[PDB]
C-alpha cells in the first residue's frame, strides 16, 4: 500500500496560500494519529516540519500548518516565498507489515519571475589539454529563469553536430538555471578551423559567443 | 545537537554484499529513546523505508527486502551498519541514515513516527563500468572571459566513473562566484564537469586561486593553480 | 509468572523448608547464595522467607545481584548490599516465547531516581527527559516509560526469557519461625547407644517398658530429676532410658 | 594478589592447602581476585 500524494505537480502564486493533500487507505493510515510531513531540497537530505498530525518542531516558520479528514491529510502553506520550492512527502504508521509506509512526493512551484538574461561565457582547450593530445570547448550558460534553452556549435562558419553534449538545466539556489556543453576536438582540428562559437537559443532570443584559437 | 554520517561507498558489482556504515555524533546509540533506522531513494523516484535496530538488538526490515538485509550496532564507536546481499541492478540509490522517535504499543510491536535527523546521504551506485580517476585541466581567466571589473576561471575535470566528485577553490576559501555546474556523462560513460568562479579583473593572477580536486571513491587528490594564458 | 516492573512477592512462612531439593534439581541455571553457602540452608532457621518472582532477559541475571547497576537494577528490581538470601534462574523459551512475539512481558527504562532495595514502582506516568513539561501527551523528550520484550523462539540465548526466583531469609525480631527437616534413624532397644528423642539428647540402653504415661507425656523423670523413660513420635511406645553400665 | 579459597578441609590451624579442583558442578573455583 503506498498513500498517494494526491497530486504530483503543484503550482502556486508568491504570497497568498497553497494546500496539500494526502489521501491514503483506510485507518490504518487515516484514522490514526500519527502522520509526518517532509521538505527535501533538490540535493539535500529532506527535513521535517510537521509530525503527529500537526505539530511544529523547535524552529520553523509558521506558514507551515496541517490537519486531518477521515482518509486525507492536509498540509497548508499561509504565504508562499521563493525558498520554498522543493519535494513534499507524507509519512504514516499503518498496521499492515510496510510498518512505515511514504508519499510519492509532490513539486512545489514559485510561478512569478522576470524573464533574466542567459549569461554564456566560452573557454577553449587550456594548454595542458593542448599538449594531451586532445581538445574540449566549454560552453556554461548560467541565470536564465525560464528553463527553455538550446545550444548550437559554429566552427569558422558552419554548425557543427558531432563531439557535443549538453547538460539538463539545473536549478540553483536563486530558483533559476544552469547548464553546460562540451565539445570535443583534435587539436589538429582546433587549429584547422580559425574560430569556433557556442550560441543559446533561449524565448526566440538568442546570444552567442565566439573564441579563436590565439 | 545531534549529527549523521555514512560511509563505506565504492562501486559494487553485481551479485555482491555491500556495507554502508552510519556513525552517530551527539548521542549515545544504547539510550533508549530512539531508533535508528535506515532509507533509500532511487534517483528521481520517491523514498521507501528498510528497517530499524533499537538498542537492545531487536530488529524489523520491510518485507519487499526481508531475508536479504541484515542491520547490526556496535556500541564501542557509536555506530550502526546494514548489509545487503545479492544485489541487483535495482538498488542504485541514495543511502540516508537516521534516527526515529517510535511511540510506545500496547503488547504488539511498537509504533515509531515522524523520525529526526536525516543523514547525509551517500549515493551508492551499481555498476560493470568500474572506476576511474578524474583528469583535471585548468581554464585560464582571459580576456574573452574578462568584461569590466571581473574575469572569471576555473578547473574542468573529467572522465571519471565513481559519480561523487569534488572541486573546492582554495581549500575551501573563496565562496564567492564560485559555482560547480553539473557533471556530464559523456557516451563513453563516464562523467565530466566544470566548475568556475569570477574574481575581480584587477586580480587575474595576484591572489591564489587553486582548485583541490577530491576523489572520494578513489583516493585522488591534486591541486591545480589556474593562471590567464600566456 | 510476573512482569519485571511489578514482581511479585510471596511471604513464605511457618513450614518445614527444605532447600535440598532445590539445591540438587540440576534443573536451576543460576543457583547462587550470599548470606550463607547453600547446602547449610537445611540446617539454620529464620524468622520469614519472601520469594520475589519475574522473568528476564538471559544475559540480565547478572543485574540480579547485590552491587549492580543497569537498566534491571537501576529501576525495576533493587536488592540490597548486605543480602542475605539466594537467587535462582532457569531458561524458559518454551514457556514464555511465542512465534510473531510475546508483547507482554514488560519493563521499566525511565525513571526519575534509582529504586531503594526492595522498593516497588508500578506508576505509568509520561517520562519528562527535557526541561519542557509534558501534560500528559507523548513527543519529543516526553516518553512512555515501558517497553515490552518482544520474545520469539528463534533468538539466540541471552535473548531468550529466563524466570527468576529471589528468596530472601530476613531474621527481624520475634521467639521463631520457618526452620529445616530434621531426619530420623531406627531405634535399636537393648544397648547402650547414644540417642536423641526430638530433643531429649543421652546416652545408654533402651528397654522395651510398662509404664503408663498420659497421652500428652513425652518422658519421665526421676526423683533427683534425671530421665528415665521416654516416648518414640513415630510408634507411641514408652522406653526405660536407664542409665549405660559402668562400676 | 589472588587470595580468597574455599574447599572441604576448614583446615585444623597452622596447615595450608594449596591445589585447583573445581567446586562448578553454573560454576565454581575455589580463588577469588
Ligand atoms: C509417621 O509415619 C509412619 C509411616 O511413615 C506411620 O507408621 C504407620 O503406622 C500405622 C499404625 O497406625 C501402620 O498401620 C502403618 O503401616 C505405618 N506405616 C508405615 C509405612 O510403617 C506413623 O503412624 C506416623 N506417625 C503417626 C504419629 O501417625
Ligand atoms: C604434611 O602432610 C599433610 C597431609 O595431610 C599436609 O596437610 C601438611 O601440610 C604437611 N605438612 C606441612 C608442614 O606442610
Amino acid at each position: 500500500q503506498s498513500a498517494l500524494t494526491q497530486p504530483a505537480s503543484v503550482s502556486g502564486s508568491p504570497g497568498q496560500s497553497i494546500t496539500i493533500s494526502c489521501t491514503g487507505t483506510s485507518s490504518d493510515v487515516g484514522g490514526y494519529n500519527y502522520v509526518s510531513w517532509y521538505q527535501q531540497h533538490p540535493g539535500k537530505a529532506p527535513k521535517l516540519m510537521i509530525y503527529d498530525v500537526s505539530n511544529r518542531p523547535s524552529g520553523v516558520s509558521n506558514r507551515f500548518s496541517g490537519s486531518k479528514s477521515g482518509n486525507t491529510a492536509s498540509l497548508t502553506i499561509s504565504g508562499l516565498q521563493a525558498e520554498d520550492e522543493a519535494d513534499y512527502y507524507c509519512s504514516s504508521y499503518t498496521s499492515s507489515s510496510t510498518l512505515v509506509v511514504f508519499g510519492g512526493g509532490t513539486k512545489l512551484t514559485v510561478l512569478g519571475q522576470p524573464k533574466a538574461a542567459p549569461s554564456v561565457t566560452l573557454f577553449p582547450p587550456s594548454s595542458e589539454e593542448l599538449q594531451a593530445n586532445k581538445a574540449t570547448l566549454v560552453c556554461l550558460i548560467s541565470d536564465f529563469y525560464p528553463g527553455a534553452v538550446t545550444v548550437a556549435w559554429k566552427a569558422d562558419s558552419s554548425p557543427v553536430k558531432a563531439g557535443v553534449e549538453t547538460t539538463t538545466p539545473s536549478k540553483q539556489s536563486n530558483n533559476k538555471y544552469a547548464a553546460s556543453s562540451y565539445l570535443s576536438l583534435t587539436p589538429e582540428q582546433w587549429k584547422s578551423h580559425r574560430s569556433y562559437s557556442c550560441q543559446v537559443t533561449h524565448e526566440g532570443s538568442t546570444v552567442e559567443k565566439t573564441v579563436a584559437p590565439t | 545537537q545531534v549529527q549523521l554520517q555514512e560511509s563505506g561507498p565504492g562501486l559494487v558489482k553485481p551479485s555482491e554484499t555491500l556495507s554502508l556504515t552510519c556513525t552517530v555524533s551527539g548521542d549515545s546509540v544504547s539510550s533508549g529513546s530512539y531508533y535508528w533506522s535506515w532509507i533509500r531513494q532511487p534517483p528521481g523516484k520517491g523514498l521507501e523505508w528498510i528497517g530499524y535496530i533499537y538498542y537492545s538488538g531487536s530488529t524489523n526490515y520491510n518485507p519487499s527486502l526481508k531475508s536479504r538485509v541484515t542491520i547490526s550496532v556496535d556500541t564501542s564507536k557509536n555506530q550502526f551498519s546494514l548489509k545487503l546481499s545479492s544485489v541487483t541492478a535495482a538498488d542504485t540509490a541514495v543511502y540516508y541514515c537516521a534516527r526515529e522517535r517510535c511511540y510506545y504499543g500496547s503488547g504488539r510491536a511498537p509504533r515509531c513516527v515522524w523520525f529526526d535527523p536525516w543523514g547525509q546521504g551517500t549515493l551508492v551506485t551499481v555498476s560493470s563500468a568500474s572506476t576511474k580517476g578524474p583528469s583535471v585541466f585548468p581554464l585560464a581567466p582571459s580576456s574573452k572571459s574578462t568584461s569590466g571589473g571581473t574575469a572569471a576561471l576555473g578547473c574542468l575535470v573529467k572522465d571519471y566513473f565513481p559519480e561523487p566528485v569534488t572541486v573546492s577553490w582554495n581549500s575551501g576559501a573563496l565562496t564567492s562566484g564560485v559555482h560547480t555546474f553539473p557533471a556530464v556523462l559523456q557516451s563513453s560513460g563516464l562523467y565530466s564537469l566544470s566548475s568556475v568562479v569570477t574574481v575581480p579583473s584587477s586580480s587575474l593572477g595576484t591572489q591564489t586561486y587553486i582548485c583541490n580536486v577530491n576523489h572520494k571513491p578513489s583516493n585522488t587528490k591534486v591541486d591545480k593553480k589556474v593562471e590567464p594564458k600566456s | 509468572f510476573a512482569s519485571v516492573y511489578a514482581w511479585n512477592r510471596k511471604r513464605i512462612s511457618n513450614c518445614v523448608a527444605d532447600y535440598s531439593v532445590l539445591y540438587n534439581s540440576a534443573s536451576f541455571s543460576t543457583f547462587k547464595c550470599y548470606g550463607v553457602s547453600p547446602t547449610k540452608l537445611n540446617d539454620l532457621c529464620f524468622t520469614n522467607v519472601y520469594a520475589d518472582s519475574f522473568v528476564i532477559r538471559g544475559d540480565e541475571v547478572r543485574q540480579i545481584a547485590p552491587g549492580q547497576t543497569g537498566k534491571i537494577a537501576d529501576y525495576n528490581y533493587k536488592l540490597p548490599d548486605d543480602f542475605t538470601g539466594c537467587v535462582i534462574a532457569w531458561n524458559s523459551n518454551n514457556l514464555d516465547s511465542k512465534v510473531g512475539g510475546n508483547y507482554n512481558y514488560l519493563y521499566r527504562l525511565f525513571r526519575k531516581s534509582n529504586l531503594k532495595p526492595f522498593e516497588r514502582d508500578i506508576s505509568t506516568e509520561i517520562y519528562q527527559a527535557g526541561s519542557t513539561p509534558c501534560n500528559g501527551v507523548e513527543g519529543f523528550n516526553c516518553y512512555f516509560p515501558l517497553q515490552s520484550y518482544g520474545f520469539q523462539p528463534t533468538n539466540g540465548v541471552g535473548y531468550q526469557p529466563y524466570r527468576v526466583v529471589v528468596l530472601s531469609f530476613e531474621l527481624l525480631h520475634a521467639p521463631a519461625t520457618v526452620c529445616g527437616p530434621k531426619k530420623s534413624t531406627n531405634l535399636v532397644k537393648n544397648k547402650c547407644v547414644n540417642f536423641n528423642f526430638n530433643g531429649l539428647t543421652g546416652t545408654g540402653v533402651l528397654t522395651e517398658s510398662n509404664k503408663k504415661f498420659l497421652p500428652f507425656q513425652q518422658f519421665g523423670r526421676d526423683i533427683a530429676d534425671t530421665t528415665d523413660a521416654v516416648r518414640d513420635p513415630q510408634t507411641l511406645e514408652i522406653l526405660d532410658i536407664t542409665p549405660c553400665s559402668f562400676g
